């Protein structure tokens, strides 16, 4: 859900949406860590559950607008950035 | 001769001045070229 | 402007400041839009004052191109009805202005003062006292042949010989420095015997009768010999006497083109008719050269592409340039690629805006004879032009291209584009004597050779002294015929380095160790340091400011000695006489 | 697997003059020749290469030619000039690869068991690196795909024998070049690099603007395999990177510090060595 | 002859400023 | 009936079918045919170049059964187009590059046959990266030894590409035969793809070589750079008035500053500047 800005989620959170205790999360995200469909990390100090890596699932036309969004987003800001070297070096290069 | 001579007496010595200027900019990219062309010839 | 006008018409006296004005506004000005504005009134008020100056008011016009205001005050002459003054209105007008610009204003003229128009357009009065001038003055010798006599073997010389009477005897008539002999002279062939023929006509410069009856041996259905080249290379001879001058001589080598034999005879007609209808716009001579040139066929490569520019000179009839160009992609000859090289740079003359699109197109294409090309169409473009613009990528491209054939026209474009000041031209190009590859050294030498060639110049002549020492065989050639054209009628006192130099030709023609090619200068500078006799000279600029534009013609043909002999015999048109001539009546 | 390929620069020549000799036509004649390698190692080589006669229509991409009887009479003659060199696979000059060029694959696996082909470019309008080589494996899918089969990417680059730099840079003496400039080719290279960049980017929006509204097939395969390129996608300013660039660049910049402090003397030294050569020389002419 | 000396310094200039132009095209070629 | 001044065109792929047979066979003379068009009467041009099965010696070369060769030429025609011998080629290893006595032997052979039977020399040992070291030579006859045997009607092959060497000339020019001009044509489809050979993807553009390494290499260089610096104290106040050329005659040795501090400040240069720049663009461009 969240687009990875902080996607450091606390327990509570995984408390609250799977309606477990919160002794039981950490044996229930070792679970999904020893399967395989996410890479992240365990802290017990601040008892937050960073992400890392999520496996890729299906999405649909909505998800796509986005995705366009955020390509033509980052098309345009290469492109602009690259013109910024050329034009800073014209007859230097050759 | 202040009004009518004085604006291009002044305005010709800046041009004196560049001229003067480049002549030794010209005459050490010169020696520079030939430094190379006889070393390129031998 | 109005102020201008009030400056010279005001408490300000005029002994020549409505003089020098006009060479201001003429030699230093920026572009055109700000001199016709400048100067056409400046012969207004020539006409508003109370003697009407008649040489400078011809003089602004054919540089302000009215080919119907000249002919308004002629009709002002004829209401005033005196030939005295209605001359040098009009033999100004001869000399300097355009071949068609006469043809255009000879509509205005007739719409005595009824033979006026034959006396100032033909120009045949000043052709035969010209011809005049050289059977009355001719001071040659026959001995310096005779000197040259001595190298009778099976190389050049024998076409060497040829070349140097051919040039030293330009329209003087005179065939006993040929007929005193007849085997040494027959001789080499096959290539000689076309440019014997060739040389015939360029003694006979200038002349309508005897054209036809001294080569009624050498028209092609009389003798009929083994040799096709000796009577072919007649029709490249009868172009060369009547050179703007075009009559039965266009349409007596018209018909015969039309059914001849291989591309033996059609080279001499083909480069004799392009010439005689130089700059006319022909569309008969342009029909003939549309299937002479699509032969896919090597031969006809310089007779094509060479005339079919020389018909269209200063045109740019922008089809005829996508026909060449278009064409000049997918042959696969060399001389048909040469030959439309010459021509799309000769299609246009002058126009300092007007080829920019198309010279940036020559030069980034990967052909080697087309940026070559483009080189030679941006030193016609820019005709005396001291643009700085065009001397950018001009010489940009002099520096870095990788081909030797690109470099040498690309300094050689140098003097052609700056001969209106030869002061500046022995400063740019005395870097470029010294350089690594020779060719470059080559092109150092002809572009002192084509700029200060009209002065005796002091400062050219001391940077050419060490060029005739290189162990490079052409650029010790090179140097002797820019030697021979800086020196013209020139006798000790205008340079000392005359008759030190007189010496040296005969210093080095009569060793034997000495190479063909180094040789080859000395015995092709006898016959330019002594043309006509002392008489005639170079000469590309008149006294008005305006360019010769035939002979910048000729000398840039003359400059392909390279890749065709004959095609640098193409020089009778640089010679003119300087020669003062007196006249009082019409006779 | 081959994981690479070698390709000697004697063909990218030897396959354009064959489009050169068939190129009268125009309008499209796809080129398809015979590939000549090395047995080598897991790691391959390109030596030569030779032609054979093809043609295949515009529409039903299934009648295609290979003249077998060619095809064993002029390798027979190679290999009679030649012992040391046999067969490795085949190339084709099609710009993309089309739906027939796999049949072509499997008529001469019984020759090379691994026959490997290669795409070349006779017009790279992408100014980027031509003439990448593919090979076919078999990925059975979830679908139900009885074989799903379909050639795999595999990494290439111009090989390089002491002979044939003599004669091609020889030839590269057409044009000028600038291999012996430091950091002017380098300037270039992330000019080429982010040119490459834009490049892929205005290519995967065409096919992503088409598959999101109107028409294309939505399937299983890209939309998620890319989504996990969004996935990487580094978070550059955040807390601790910033004293990854504030402990490191500052490094070479000392460097680059102490590189300046000591060419600014050595051009110094040819300041007094020249003045002292310049007035001394004078005022003993004088 | 004041208005030429004008004139004639600002022709100095640019003829005198392609040439500065010129050997910079030169040495960048002669180190190839 | 008369020559001029001919000119050889080429195809880009003989030169190197030339040199690669030619560098493969080195210690010995191994033979090709030429394979081309006889456009006019004053050009010639080669487009194709292949070889024979052969069988040498050490100071001899001999082809072997001439049913390869006619069986050669009908599998170039149906596969392209039909097209015509023009002349061969074989190797002078490490010589003068010259037409030998048995050389000459096979070019009436050769010229009896068809008219303008081009002989091409070309040597993979005198030709270095930079040039080549290509030659090619066209038999005359001895009875027109005093009679002229080309007409000359312009410069192009009498003063260009070289004077003749005196190494060729010692069993050659002009003598028995007459050497001839080489250039090369070049279609626009090969020059552009022969131009863009050495470049890469956008992956070399754009990676960070290793900072531990990248650190290492300047840990290394500056360090004997100081041990340069304490040699270049020594020399530069040094200075004995010993009219330099001496002080170049006593350089040659082990003596060297001023050479590698100019060299090292360049490698330490364009390194870090390269490795920061690139640094640069993965944080302004990525995200």
């Amino acid at each position: 859900t969240r687009p990875a800005n902080h996607r450091q989620l606390t327990f509570e959170e995984i408390a609250k949406s799977a309606k477990i205790t919160v002794n039981e999360v950490e044996l229930l995200v070792m679970k999904a860590l020893s399967v395989g469909l996410v890479k992240g990390s365990i802290d017990e100090v601040d008892k937050r559950v960073h992400m890392t890596w999520v496996q890729p699932r299906v999405l649909d036309l909505q998800q796509i607008k986005g995705m366009k969004d955020r390509l033509e987003f980052w098309c345009t800001d290469v492109k602009s950035m690259e013109m910024l070297v050329e034009h800073q070096a014209h007859d230097i290069l050759t | 001769g202040s009004g009518l001579r004085q604006y291009y007496l002044s305005k010709i010595e800046e041009l004196q001045l560049i001229v003067n200027d480049k002549s030794q900019n010209l005459r050490r990219l010169q020696a520079q070229r030939n430094e190379l062309n006889a070393k390129v010839r031998l | 402007l109005d102020v201008f006008e009030k400056t010279i018409l005001e408490s300000n006296d005029v002994p020549g400041m409505l003089a020098y004005s006009l060479k201001l506004c003429m030699s230093l000005m920026q572009n055109k839009q700000f001199r016709n504005k400048v100067l056409r009134v400046l012969v207004k008020i020539y006409m508003n004052l109370e003697k009407p100056d008649f040489i400078n008011v011809c003089q602004c016009l054919i540089f302000l191109d009215d080919p119907q205001a000249v002919s308004d005050i002629l009709e002002k002459l004829v209401k005033e009805d005196n030939l005295l003054m209605a001359y040098q209105i009009c033999f100004d007008l001869y000399e300097s202005a355009s071949q068609q610009f006469l043809s255009s204003v000879i509509q205005n003229l007739r719409t005595d003062q009824t033979l006026k128009m034959i006396k100032i357009l033909s120009g045949e009065m000043a052709i035969e006292l010209h011809l005049q001038f050289l059977i009355r003055n001719n001071n040659t010798d026959l001995m310096i042949l005779k000197n040259t006599k001595d190298a009778v073997r099976n190389s050049v010389c024998h076409t060497a010989t040829v070349i140097a009477n051919s040039f030293m005897h330009c329209g003087t008539t005179s065939d006993q420095f040929l007929r005193d002999n007849l085997e040494w002279l027959a001789r080499a062939t096959n290539w000689a015997k076309f440019t014997a023929t060739a040389s015939l006509g360029v003694i006979h410069k200038g002349h309508e009768k005897e054209a036809l009856q001294l080569m009624a041996t050498y028209l092609p259905k009389d003798t009929s010999p083994g040799s096709a080249y000796q009577e072919g290379g007649g029709l490249y001879a009868l172009g060369l006497i009547h050179a703007n001058h075009g009559g039965d001589i266009i349409d007596y080598l018209l018909n015969q083109l039309k059914n001849a034999s291989n591309d033996i005879v059609r080279h001499g007609g083909s480069l004799g008719l392009g010439l005689a209808a130089m700059g006319t716009a022909r569309q008969d001579v342009y029909d003939l050269l549309k299937t002479n040139l699509y032969q896919d066929d090597a031969v006809t490569g310089e007779a094509a592409g060479l005339a079919l520019g020389l018909v269209m000179l200063g045109s740019k009839n922008a089809q005829a340039i996508e026909d060449m160009v278009g064409y000049a992609q997918e042959t696969q000859h060399e001389k048909i690629l040469r030959g439309l090289a010459v021509g799309i740079a000769l299609v246009m003359y002058g126009r300092m805006e007007e080829a920019d699109a198309l010279i940036e197109s020559l030069c980034r294409d990967k052909d080697p004879i087309l940026r070559r090309s483009g080189m030679y169409t941006v030193a016609m473009a820019y005709c005396g032009s001291g643009n700085n613009k065009a001397i950018r990528r001009l010489l940009h491209v002099a520096v870095s291209d990788v081909n030797d054939d690109v470099r040498r026209a690309a300094v050689e474009s140098l003097g052609f584009i700056l001969f209106r000041t030869p002061e500046q031209c022995p400063s740019v190009v005395s870097l470029l004597s010294e350089s690594y590859n020779p060719h470059v050294r080559y092109g150092a030498a002809m572009a002192l050779g084509i700029c200060c060639a009209g002065t005796g110049n002091k400062e050219a002549i001391n940077l050419l002294e060490p060029m005739t020492n290189d162990p490079v065989n052409y650029v010790r050639q090179g140097a002797l015929i820019a030697s021979a054209l800086i020196m013209i009628q020139q006798t000790e006192i205008t340079c000392p380095k005359v008759n030190q130099f007189r010496q040296l030709y005969s210093k080095v023609i009569n060793d034997k160790h000495d190479d063909v090619m180094a040789k080859f200068g000395a015995i092709l500078a006898q016959g330019i340091l002594d043309a006509g006799g002392h008489n005639v000279t170079i000469s590309l600029q008149s006294r008005t400011g305006h360019t010769h534009m035939p002979s910048v013609v000729g000398v840039l043909v003359f400059t392909q000695f390279w890749f065709w002999f004959p095609l640098s015999h193409f020089l009778s048109l640089a010679y003119t006489p300087t020669c003062v001539i007196g006249l009082n009546k019409d006779l | 697997a081959v994981q690479k390929v070698v390709v000697h620069p004697l063909v990218l020549l030897s396959v354009v003059d064959h489009f050169n000799r068939i190129g009268k036509v125009g309008n499209q004649k796809r080129v398809v020749g015979v590939l000549l390698g090395s047995w080598q190692k897991k790691v391959l080589d390109v030596s030569n290469s030779f032609a054979v006669p093809f043609d295949e229509d515009d529409k039903d991409d299934s009648v295609w030619f290979l003249d077998h009887d060619y095809l064993e009479n002029m390798y027979g003659m190679f290999k009679k000039v030649n012992a040391r060199e046999r067969i490795v696979g085949w190339y084709h000059t099609g710009p993309k690869l089309h739906k027939n060029d796999i049949a072509i694959n499997e008529l001469m696996k019984r020759y090379c068991p691994n026959s490997v082909l290669v795409i070349i470019d006779v017009k790279p309008k992408d100014l980027g690196l031509p003439t990448e080589a593919y090979i076919s494996v078999e990925e059975v899918h979830d679908d139900g795909t009885p074989t799903s089969k379909t050639f795999e990417h595999v990494t290439s680059e111009i090989g390089a024998e002491e002979a044939e730099e003599v004669g091609v840079e020889h030839l590269l003496r057409d044009i000028k070049d600038t291999t012996v400039g430091t950091l002017s080719q380098r300037i270039t290279n992330q000019v080429h690099g982010l040119k490459g960049l834009n490049s892929k980017l205005l290519d995967i929006r065409s096919y992503l603007e088409k598959v999101a509204t109107g028409k294309l097939p939505i399937n299983h395969q890209i939309i998620y395999q890319l989504q996990d390129v969004f996935n990487l996608l580094p978070d550059v300013s955040l807390q601790e990177f910033v004293k990854a660039f504030y402990l490191k660049t500052n490094d070479q910049m000392v460097v680059v510090y102490l590189a300046s402090l000591i060419r600014s003397v050595v051009a110094l030294h040819n300041l007094i060595n020249n003045k002292i050569a310049n007035r001394d020389a004078e005022k003993k002419e004088g | 002859d004041l208005y030429s000396r004008y004139k004639k310094l600002q022709q100095e200039l640019e003829f005198l400023e392609v040439q500065e132009e010129y050997i910079k095209d030169e040495q960048k070629n002669l180190k190839k | 009936a008369v020559d001029t001044a001919e000119q050889v065109y080429i195809s880009s792929l003989a030169l190197l079918k030339m040199l690669k047979h030619g560098r493969a066979g080195v210690p010995m003379e191994v033979m090709g045919l030429m394979l081309g068009e006889f456009v006019d009467d004053y050009t010639v041009r080669v487009i194709d170049v292949f070889a024979m099965p052969q069988s040498g010696t050490g100071v001899s070369v001999e082809a072997v059964d001439p049913v390869f060769q006619a069986k050669m030429l009908d599998m170039l025609k149906q596969t392209g187009r039909p097209e015509m011998v023009v002349g061969w080629y074989h190797s002078h290893p490490g010589f003068g590059c010259w037409l030998s006595g048995v050389d000459i032997n096979t070019q009436q052979s050769f010229e009896a046959l068809s008219e303008r039977a081009v002989a091409v020399v070309v040597d993979p040992i005198q030709s270095v990266k930079g040039k080549v070291v290509i030659d090619a030579f066209r038999l005359i006859n001895a009875n027109m030894m005093v009679l002229g045997h080309e007409p000359r009607q312009t410069t192009s092959n009498l003063g260009h590409l070289n004077k003749p060497s005196i190494q060729a000339l010692i069993h050659g020019l002009n003598r028995h035969y007459y050497s001839i001009t080489i250039n090369y044509r070049k279609n626009e489809l090969e020059q552009k793809m022969l131009l863009n050979l050495h470049k890469k993807s956008w992956m070399e553009g754009l990676t960070l070589q290793d900072y531990s390494e990248h650190c290492k290499h300047n840990e290394s260089v500056v360090k004997e750079m100081l041990e340069l610096a304490k040699n270049y104290n020594k020399a530069v106040e040094e200075e004995d008035k010993m009219t330099p050329e001496q002080l170049a005659i006593k350089n040659v040795g082990k003596q060297d500053p001023k050479r590698h501090l100019e060299e090292h400040v360049d490698v330490l240069m364009t390194s870090n500047i390269v490795q920061c720049l690139a640094a640069m663009l993965d944080t302004v461009v990525f995200k």
